[PDB]
């Protein structure tokens, strides 16, 4: 396939970038941001344009395209 | 200043 760049932007607003292929489930980035925060990757929730980043999402699937940012944030009361 | 930061990540 081919890569998009994607920006994952933390609440510090510090910033790491992924390149992933469009089929990509995106459970394997969150793993990668999740370890090298050093906290269980359950206590972060991913998101784009506001709603939620399932494990089994693609970029394709959510539409995304290059140079798209995700924001991270702590996980939250409930489900 | 941060450095850039960009990771590849593989399929399965």
């Amino acid at each position: 396939g081919e890569y998009i760049k994607l920006k994952v932007i933390g609440q510090d607003s510090s910033e790491i970038h992924f390149k992933v292929k469009m089929t990509t489930h995106l459970k394997k980035l969150k793993e990668s941001y999740a370890q090298r925060q050093g906290v269980p990757m359950n206590s972060l929730r991913f998101l784009f344009e506001g709603q939620r980043i399932a494990d089994n999402h693609t970029p394709k699937e959510l539409g995304m395209e290059e140079e798209d940012v995700i924001e991270v944030y702590q996980e939250q009361t409930g489900g | 200043e941060a450095e850039e930061r960009v990771v590849v990540i593989s399929s399965s």
